[PDB]
């Protein structure tokens, strides 16, 4: 991703998943 | 199929829906190698920039590049939930 490996803890993304 | 993903959609667009339209359409795209990891690689695929993704999902070392990264860099969280 930059440099080699990049970081797992990275949050998803905002869905459009409420019910 | 028909009208895929343009920069134009998240140009016209706040900073919000960018990662929301594009993500979303990413989580599928994803799909095709990955149908399991699909959410967390497209997760860490999303915040590094999307604008970066727009540029490299139009190549094929860059996506299979992306999605191999992020699957390897899940093996040390976990796979398939199964350890």
């Amino acid at each position: 991703a930059f440099s080699r490996q990049l970081n797992v803890n990275a949050k998803p993304f905002v869905p459009n998943v409420h019910a | 199929g028909q009208e895929p993903l343009t920069a134009s959609m998240l140009a016209s667009a706040p900073p919000q829906e960018q990662k929301q339209m594009l993500g979303e359409r990413l989580f599928p795209l994803i799909q095709a190698m990955h149908p399991t990891l699909a959410g967390k690689i497209t997760g860490m695929l999303l915040e590094i920039d999307n604008s970066e993704l727009l540029h490299m999902l139009e190549s094929p070392e860059s996506l299979r590049s992306k999605v191999d990264e992020a699957v390897a860099v899940l093996q040390a969280h976990q796979a398939k939930e199964a350890a």
